[PDB]
């Protein structure tokens, strides 16, 4: 709610990026190999910006990355329900 | 010192080797262990990385996978393995820092690996110091024989590091399944012999480093 | 596997003078280039990190330039202590690669040999050989004539020589001479002399000494 | 509801990609044709990622690419709008 | 139509040394090629599959190199019964292709 | 055998030919059959895909639109109509199964097509045993003779396949519409001929398949 959906999704966004760059490495072309692109590729993914910069190759990668996905739409049709909330409301009076 | 491998090791041709590298100074959770070949006189061959935290190893697609990464969670001390060896497969080996940004920040100081069926030799160290009546300039040359060693290497240092001025060690040469260097020193010839100059043999090969003063011929 | 494509192999230069060793990829990398620097005899040394960024602890002589497959290092200035093989290394795509290396040579103005004869020392030949040791030092160019005489007879055998890789300190070579004999023969000769025919001098360098 | 909207995404995804596999295959040129990463092209569409990966090329391509977006936004309209409803209440406590 | 090109036609060898042939397209397709024997009479018989990736019942000998460009079959050592003409074989872009094939020589 | 094709086909010029492939095995929905085009001498075409459980086929852009595929869906056979041909059409056809991920897993052995007006011949087998005077080494070198068979290929075989040791079977040679090849075989001669030794020569386009032992001139 409050902050909460917030932090479980930087939760999600960490992990997701440091596990990117566990299933990437060793696969002969990817690009999602170093800890920080990887985390901004999986803001690029919890956001479904798609800006065609970084994604996985691996079957595992791509796993990876599909619990972003979920668990950040998820959380960002959440923090983006509460921004929206807060802000509005004290910005609306 | 934070990354820190053995000098030097000798492979029986077809056995096998493990090869450490023990990291003081941080120890990070995302921190990668790489390692790097250095065939004499070539490049540097990335040859497989391992996160020791996690566990997980890449080798080098390209070359013939002939070794296997370990580490030891609580030592802080990173493995490879190298099995069934042939000559093309001695060169010096290095290990290094990558912290996970993709950078080799912290490199070891590489361990040199012979692959011969010819037996350990220690070194035999002889001082060189200038004839009966070889007329002193202002700086006088003398140095050191390191002869009949093997396998490669051997650390050569004089006054124990104290007077690194003015100095070359020679490559060695090869006859007969033994090495043989020089090294050179240049002091003042006030200084000399009225300040004791020593050069010191290392040869990690062996697990032995020797001593000797250059004192004239008396 | 990026190609990492160092031209040229050698680089020759004066010193002071700006110097650019050229990385050039086999397809776009973005910025992901690192630089090492790795003398004789040590361990690589990471010089510019992400083709621009500087290393704390590197002098502000090098300069990252490059982006996409085109990458320059550079040095505002050359000094002695540079002299080393130099390496590019990706990191924009797995595996990390590395390239072929560059070699970087000073031309600096001519300079004579140090000549230096050693006589088989005490300790040696209580064993059963003595070696003539002759050392050249601090020479340029690399390119030197050494010769032996015994007695005034040139012997050709028993002749192991070693050149130093280009010094850095003073952009010159040096030059040992080992002199493989037996205590045996060492003992039926009376002079060894050390003769050495470099650019700088048309004169021969020589050194002998005589164990009477 | 409750897994329900979550399992008709998944009838959508499969029978997505494989139709993909059918219509694409023919046209030359086209990189979604195979099982595999024709599976996580749907993936790619249904959460509305846009990689850059995958995409269709043929006229049928598209319109099975179209049939996903659909019923894919719909049940990621509805599998995101529950999976914030358990675990932010059962969390939330 | 992606073209693949084997380079070199034939392969001389001593046995037991390395050898590779190198299969290279004409634009990137990742690591979708896989390489197959075929000795003489006999039909093809998968060898490697997406580039690295071996096949259950084939020596350990053949190593899978290679990705994006440029590929490389290897043979980790080699013996007599290895002679044969090797494809290199994309899927990465419809149609599937093949390459020109390359034969060893001992 | 997993995928199952027929030996031999022989067709006039301008008339049309269908090819099998009957598939032991599973037989996923997800299957596809592909069919590869390899003339005398050169690499693999490909020609084109079906899948036989929907029933769609794609063909070859690039080559001259000869063919037509089709499948039974419930006999687990494909078929693949040539219609049409020239000699530029004679060549091997294999089917193969790809699993729907890339790779072509499993291979038919090949359907080897002949076009020519020219009529269909049997072959001769004949016995082919050392001279009455041949000073027997260590092993013995004996074979058969298969002469003037049409059109292409024979099965030959030694012992039924059973002594696959030190065998090469000669390609055939051509003259006025008719082949002609020979076949090897080295035995120990301690072992024949007190063990009987046969070549057996199937002729797949012919439907005929014939032996002959071995035997010492009598």
């Amino acid at each position: 709610a409050a902050g909460a959906a917030t932090v479980l999704l930087v939760i999600v966004l960490l992990a997701g990026s440091y596990l990117a760059v566990l299933a990437e490495r060793g696969a002969p072309g990817a690009q999602l190999i170093t800890y920080p692109r990887a985390l901004w590729w999986s803001v690029e993914t919890a956001t479904t910006v798609g800006y065609g910069d970084l994604y996985p190759v691996t079957l595992w990668g791509r796993l990876v990355a599909v619990v972003v996905m979920v668990a950040g739409i998820t959380s960002f049709g959440l923090v983006t329900a509460a921004l929206a909330t807060w802000f509005v409301g004290r910005e609306q009076e | 010192v934070q990354l820190q491998q053995p000098g030097a090791e000798l492979v029986k041709p077809g056995a096998s080797v493990k090869l450490s590298c023990k990291a003081s100074g941080y120890t990070f959770t995302s921190d990668w262990i790489h390692w790097v070949k250095q065939r004499p006189g070539h490049g540097l061959e990335w040859i497989g990385e391992i996160i020791p935290s996690y566990g997980r190893a890449n080798y080098n697609e390209k070359i013939q996978k002939k070794a296997t990464l370990t580490a030891d969670k609580s030592s802080s001390t990173a493995f490879m393995q190298l099995s069934s060896l042939t000559s093309e497969d001695s060169a010096v080996y290095y290990c290094a820092r990558e912290r996970g940004d993709g950078y080799f920040a912290v490199w070891g100081a590489g361990t040199t690996v012979t692959v011969s069926s010819a037996k350990t030799t220690p070194p035999s160290v002889y001082p060189l110091a200038p004839g009966s009546a070889a007329q002193t300039n202002s700086m006088v040359t003398l140095g050191c024989l390191v002869k009949g060693y093997f396998p490669e290497p051997v650390t050569v240092t004089w006054n124990s590091g104290s007077l690194s001025s003015g100095v070359h060690t020679f490559p060695a040469v090869l006859q007969s399944d033994l090495y043989t260097l020089s090294s050179s020193v240049t002091v003042p010839s006030s200084s000399w012999p009225s300040e004791t100059v020593t050069c010191n043999v290392a040869h990690p090969a062996s697990s032995t480093k020797v001593d000797k003063k250059i004192v004239p011929r008396d | 596997d990026i190609l990492l494509t160092q031209s040229p192999a050698i680089l020759s230069v004066s010193p002071g003078e700006r110097v650019s060793f050229s990385c050039r990829a086999s397809q776009s990398i973005g910025t992901d280039i690192h630089w090492y620097q790795q003398r004789t005899n040590g361990s690589p040394r990471l010089l510019i990190k992400y083709a621009s960024e500087s290393i704390s602890g590197i002098p502000s002589r090098f300069s990252g330039s490059g982006s996409g497959t085109d990458f320059t290092l550079s040095i505002n200035s050359v000094e002695s202590e540079d002299i080393a093989n130099y390496y590019c290394q990706q990191s924009n795509r797995w595996p990390f690669t590395f390239g072929s290396g560059t070699k970087l040579e000073i031309k600096r103005a001519d300079a004579a040999p140090t000549v230096s004869i050693f006589p088989p020392s005490s300790e040696q030949l209580t064993s059963g050989g003595a070696s003539v040791v002759c050392f050249l030092n601090n020479f340029y160019p690399k390119d030197i004539n050494v010769k032996w005489k015994i007695d005034g007879s040139e012997r050709q055998n028993g002749v192991l020589n070693s050149w130093t890789d280009q010094d850095s300190k003073d952009s010159t070579y040096s030059m040992s001479s080992t002199l493989t004999l037996t205590k045996d023969e060492y003992e039926r000769h009376n002079s060894y002399t050390c003769e050495a025919t470099h650019k700088t001098s048309t004169s021969p360098i020589v050194k002998s000494f005589n164990r009477n």
